[PDB]
């Protein structure tokens, strides 16, 4: 679905938050980039383009 | 062999050659309109080359007596420079024709017309107008948005570029003036017999006096012109050394804040046979209208002053033997210079009141401050107050699992239907406070009309003279809510229920008291809002200081919870839409409205682009309730201290201290009301405006021509307020313009015959008001019209409308956008996960808020209602009509037995 | 009960912020006005001895604050210090068109009056 | 903080993308990125391999698929932090690891 992939975003920028990523202004105005184009987006390519340039935040930390 | 004639008498050689704009009073029409030209033959004169310029040569023709009359005027004004030079001649087809020499192609009625009546698409004189006298290449329009004042700020710039123009007509109707009353000629100057270059040259209605004792009328001139000297920035000149563009700008003194004689000397300059008394300081007005007259011309005069003359004026001030900064007065942009009265040189103790006078004023934080040039911003920066800046961002919000997964359970969130997830928490970095502060510059310097203001303040007025008001005591205040912020210094140590205990009734008493004598600036706290929303713009709450919250509340709240208390009026706040509400509301507007349709209107950046002259309008329109308890000096200084504290207040965004040129604040109670005053406002002179630029002539109803005539009158002609018209007018707008106001949301219900016959406002009307009067373009698309009132208005407060039945009879009910209530429904706060009790009580909002959506044709919209209780009975169950499980305790919510 | 705890934070405030203002060149400033009162926004303008000049990308850095002096509301500053958002010190070496994609924009400069 | 990462992941697996199950496949053998991976074509990514065999999985040739889209090597950093050539990888040179790959999109 769109509703799944946009919950599943905002689930992702919450665990990104809580593991501190936004002491890093470089790092958190990306990710809260690629958030809220994922919560405006339309149809699901471009939204799953997003959330995986998304999800390579969180696994490139150590989880 | 008309033509080498023409040229016959003047040596130049020309080629000859339609609606336009008049400012007409007679004992027949009365208007600014667009009339037709029938009487007058142009030629236009060519150059070194045969290309056109800009000289055009009207001839038109005469009887012999005002042949005569123009002549034996025109040979007593001819060695005014002012004047356009003239040629008298009779030519046998014997009829007396007269020449004027080089006018141009337009008049300033039709620069003051083409932008007074702005239009996207019906726009070629203004277009016309900018690529003539170059402001701009005939390409820069082909760019898509080129008139919006907010999608594109370029077009200050090129409407900049004909403020040079504007200033010479200025000078130009000045020395006409004075050669109108060197001679003894008494005549009415208008906007239609000058030019763009600055020459005047229609004297048949000019009359002889004794020379010496000339009197020339200008009030209609000078008002209709005054929003054009704002818009073109006509007074730039005026801040450079001996007024000349090309020499560079005035260096003023930094210690200098007065600027009096310079104000003084700017009025004497352009506006010299203006005849009423301008005050540069308001503390010496009369009254409210008084203060709003000179007000204006403030405004205008303001820009021309350094930006740092303005704000707080400070003082050394010794208290128990210690040096103190505090503020002893303010210099307004709008109401000049106001000291302060209570003002002790030398002080042995300090008291609790005057402890927190001193600890809210920004003189102490910004003295005490390091210097601030903030790069990202154009608004001024005052003081950073901290070594550091602060950049605080939002997080995103708090998914509801358990819930999205019993609605996809239950049907929900399939592709391709109705109701989808659209309502986000969108998450904002560490830019944000700033580039939402940075919105600001939206608020322009405005002048208004000032004779057509001062008219639709006493219409609006009529709008409040339903309610009381009043002051009150501090032990008759009622505080709603305890814990709302206590804006910058005092939050540190509390909400604003801690300064409510600690302060005794006598104390609030003697800051109350304090502020009619004296002036507190305070500095507002701007902070992100963690709030749920359809767009990825950021939030802000404005937290206001206590100081200017509590004595505030105790002037205005006789009235507020007065005008919150009335049913069947205009305003509609603090009316419920429950029990029946939305249904009466409805009522209410459809009043006896005859050939009615629906209307509603937006007003884009309404917070920020808001001018100070309307703010400060609304302020004295809510400070007419006040005339037993409060003298005229006491009423200034409580309106000096409303624009120190909600107008141009010192805002704390992000540890740093800035200035804000206007608009309203957010936090302040006193916004929805003042919104509402604007909006009446609005609609009141887009009313006027659509009936005085009306043709009288195709006027059928005899009724409505008398009303144009006695309106042009009472604008532009009487001083007085005649009291008579303005309940004529009022009774009219309520008979054929039903509205209901909200703040700045509006429905009206308008008789439409009348509209199409230009009698009442319109779309058009709204959107060339807010064009010339509010500095933005409001566009057609975010305005709706309804033709069927069965179906009730397109939107009003987020709210849709249907038409139910409901027991025997049909009655109007409230729904909501059902995406809103599940996304609502589906991101929840941080409060709201800790607790399960505010989550059932969530929850049981948002099925009342869903529950007329049971009644609509979609199966999909009711089904929501459903999904919601279903969802409540669950939540109950892992934990009459008064039990929230069973839908009656929501179809109660909406019977008119309360 | 809380009227003597606000009034001592108010009074502890009112004080530090006292201290901390100079009282030579803010008396200069004060006394060379006629009624000895003057506008408040050109106290810091006049008698601060820190700025700080928030910049948010390069080009206003190479416009603003170039080299290790510059010159702001008729007063000569030398640097003392520059951070980024992200509160780290960026050396002046690093503020090139080069590594400007590598730096934490906006940057805060510090400067004191000479 | 450990419930929300299990409970995203949850929801991530149930979402079931060709892309998000690739990245989360291999960076479950160990087999992480560096950056964040790009969008727009020919743009920079830096991504480490552990294993022999999940550089046989990942990579086939001067190319190899990552993210549901190709990209191919421009050099390959090993932990001595100079250039590996593209035929000196062999199963015997592997004990001869962890080593970071640098692409562009295709
Ligand atoms: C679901 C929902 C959707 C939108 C909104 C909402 O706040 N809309 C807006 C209200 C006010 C303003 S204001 O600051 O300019 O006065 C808004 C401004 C903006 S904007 O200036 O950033 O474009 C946007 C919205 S929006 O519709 O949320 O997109 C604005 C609220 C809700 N919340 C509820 O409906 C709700 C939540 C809990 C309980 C109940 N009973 C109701
Ligand atoms: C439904 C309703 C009922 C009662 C009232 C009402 O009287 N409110 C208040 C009146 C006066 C004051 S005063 O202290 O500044 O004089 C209030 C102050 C405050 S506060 O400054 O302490 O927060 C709050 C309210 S409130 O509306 O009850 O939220 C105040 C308001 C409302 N509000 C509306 O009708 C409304 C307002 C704006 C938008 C919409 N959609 C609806
Ligand atoms: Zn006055
Ligand atoms: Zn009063």
């Amino acid at each position: 679905k769109m509703s799944d992939v946009k919950c599943t975003s905002v689930v992702l920028l919450s665990v990104l938050q809580q593991l501190r990523v936004e002491s890093s202004s470089k790092l958190w105005a990306q990710c809260v980039q690629l958030h809220n184009d994922i919560l405006l987006a339309k149809d699901t390519t471009e939204a799953f383009e997003k959330m995986v340039s998304l999800l390579s935040v969180l696994l490139s930390m150590q989880g | 062999s008309f033509l080498n004639r023409v040229c016959g008498v003047s040596a130049a050689r020309l080629t000859p050659c339609v609606y336009r704009a008049f400012d007409i009073y007679n004992d027949k029409v009365a208007g600014f309109a667009k009339f037709l030209k029938t009487n007058c033959c142009r030629f236009q004169e060519k150059d070194e080359d045969d290309n056109l310029i800009d000289s055009y040569f009207v001839v038109k023709r005469h009887t012999f007596s005002n042949y005569q009359h123009e002549e034996t005027i025109y040979n007593l004004l001819k060695d005014c420079p002012a004047v356009a030079k003239h040629d008298f001649f009779k030519f046998r087809i014997m009829v007396p024709h007269i020449s004027r020499q080089r006018l141009t192609k337009y008049t300033m009625a039709d620069l003051v017309y083409a932008l007074r009546h702005f239009d996207e698409g019906n726009c070629d004189t203004l277009k016309e107008i900018l690529v003539t006298y170059n402001c701009c290449d005939d390409d820069y329009f082909n760019k898509k948005d080129w008139y919006d004042f907010v999608e594109n700020p370029d077009i200050l710039r090129v409407y900049a570029n004909l403020g040079e123009r504007v200033r010479q007509a200025l000078l130009k109707t000045v020395q006409f003036c004075d050669a109108m009353r060197n001679a003894g000629i008494v005549g009415v100057l208008t906007l239609d017999n000058q030019d763009l270059n600055g020459n005047w040259y229609d004297f048949g209605d000019f009359i002889q006096t004794t020379p010496g004792s000339g009197v020339p009328v200008v009030d209609s001139y000078y008002s209709l012109l005054m929003p054009i000297l704002t818009l073109t920035r006509a007074l730039t000149a005026e801040s450079h050394v001996d007024t000349d563009l090309t020499k560079p700008y005035i260096k003023w003194d930094l210690l200098k804040y007065d600027f009096t004689e310079e104000r003084l000397k700017l009025f004497d300059r352009y506006f010299k046979y203006w005849d009423q008394t301008y005050h540069p300081n308001c503390v010496n007005c009369l009254d409210d209208r008084c203060i709003l007259h000179c007000a204006n011309f403030n405004v205008l005069f303001s820009t021309v002053f350094p930006p740092t003359s303005f704000g707080p004026l400070v003082r050394k001030i010794f208290v128990d033997g210690v040096p103190f900064v505090v503020s002893t007065g303010y210099h307004f942009r709008e109401l000049g210079v106001v000291h302060n009265q209570d003002v002790n040189l030398h002080s042995s103790r300090l008291s609790f009141k005057e402890l927190l006078v001193y600890a809210a004023d920004p003189a102490m934080h910004a003295a005490s401050g390091n210097l601030l040039l903030d790069k990202r911003t154009t608004c001024f920066s005052v003081a950073a107050l901290t070594n550091n800046v602060a950049f605080q961002t939002v997080k995103p919000g708090n998914f509801n699992k358990d819930f999205y997964d019993f609605a996809v359970s239950k049907g929900f969130f399939k592709e391709g239907s109705s109701v989808e997830l659209k309502h986000f928490f969108f998450a904002q970095d560490g830019n944000a406070a700033i580039s939402d502060y940075d919105y600001y510059r939206y608020n322009l310097p405005t002048m208004c009309d000032i004779r057509q203001l001062l008219f639709v303040v006493e219409v609006v007025d009529k709008y409040f003279d339903c309610y009381d008001g009043g002051c009150i005591n501090a032990n008759q205040v009622i505080v709603n809510n305890l814990d709302k912020s206590a804006g910058f210094p005092f939050n540190k140590w509390g909400k604003a229920r801690l300064y409510y205990d600690s302060m005794s009734y006598e104390d609030q008493d003697a800051l109350f008291a304090y502020t009619k004598r004296n002036v507190i600036p305070t500095i507002t706290q701007m902070n992100l809002k963690y709030a749920i929303s359809a767009k990825n713009r950021a939030r802000t709450v404005a937290g206001v200081s206590i100081c200017s919250t509590m004595t505030n509340r105790q002037f205005h709240q006789k009235l507020l919870k007065s005008i919150a208390a009335t049913r069947g009026a205009t305003v509609v706040i603090g009316t419920s839409k429950f029990y029946g509400g939305w249904h009466n509301m409805l009522k209410t507007v459809y009043s006896d409205v005859e050939n009615p349709h629906l209307m509603g209107w937006d007003y884009p950046k309404c917070d920020r682009a808001m001018p100070n002259m309307l703010r400060i309008m609304a302020s004295l329109v809510l400070a007419r309730k006040h005339t037993t308890c409060c003298s005229l000096s006491h009423r200034f200084y409580r309106l000096a201290n409303e624009c120190a504290q909600v107008l141009s207040e010192m805002v704390m965004c992000g540890g740093s201290l800035y200035v804000k040129p206007g608009g309203t604040s957010s936090g302040d109670a006193t916004t929805a009301y003042a919104n509402s005053v604007f909006n009446i406002c609005q609609a009141v002179t887009a009313n006027v405006n659509a009936l005085l630029s009306t043709d009288g002539n195709k006027i059928a109803d005899k009724y409505v021509r008398n009303l144009q005539h006695r309106l042009y009158e009472c604008l532009y002609r009487n001083r007085d307020v005649d009291t008579d018209f303005v309940n004529e007018f009022y009774a009219y707008l309520r008979k054929h313009f039903s509205m209901m106001i909200l703040s700045d949301d509006a429905v009206v219900c308008f008789n439409s015959t009348y509209a199409s016959q230009g009698l009442v406002a319109s779309i058009k009307n709204f959107k060339s008001v807010l064009y010339y009067q509010n500095n933005v373009f409001m566009s057609e698309a975010k305005c709706w019209t309804e033709t069927d009132l069965t179906k009730g208005p397109h939107e009003f407060c987020s709210q849709h409308t249907m038409l139910v039945k409901q027991g025997d009879d049909y009655v109007y009910l409230p729904y909501p956008d059902p995406s809103r209530i599940l996304g609502a429904g589906c991101f929840v706060d941080d409060i709201v996960k800790t607790d399960g009790t505010l989550m059932i009580e969530r929850f049981v909002s948002l099925a009342i808020d869903a529950y007329p959506l049971t009644k609509h044709p979609n199966q999909e919209y009711a089904d929501v209602f459903h999904l919601y209780l279903q969802y409540i009975r669950k939540l109950h169950d892992e934990l009459n009509t008064s039990r929230y499980w069973e839908p009656e305790f929501y179809e109660a919510m909406y019977t008119p037995h309360t | 009960d809380k009227r003597a705890k606000v009034t001592s934070a108010m009074q502890t405030m009112l004080f530090t912020m006292l201290r901390k203002l100079d009282n030579d060149a803010l008396n200069n400033i004060i006394n060379n006005a006629r009624d000895g009162c003057v506008p408040l926004n050109i106290i810091p303008l006049t008698t601060a001895a820190k700025l700080m000049v928030v910049i948010p990308d390069y080009n206003t850095y190479k416009n603003t604050c170039d080299g290790t002096t510059f010159t702001y509301a008729s007063a000569l500053w030398e640097i003392q210090q520059v951070v980024d958002a992200d509160s780290k010190i960026v050396q002046l070496s690093e503020i090139s068109m080069d590594n400007s994609p590598n730096l934490a924009w906006p940057l805060i400069v510090t400067a004191l009056r000479a």
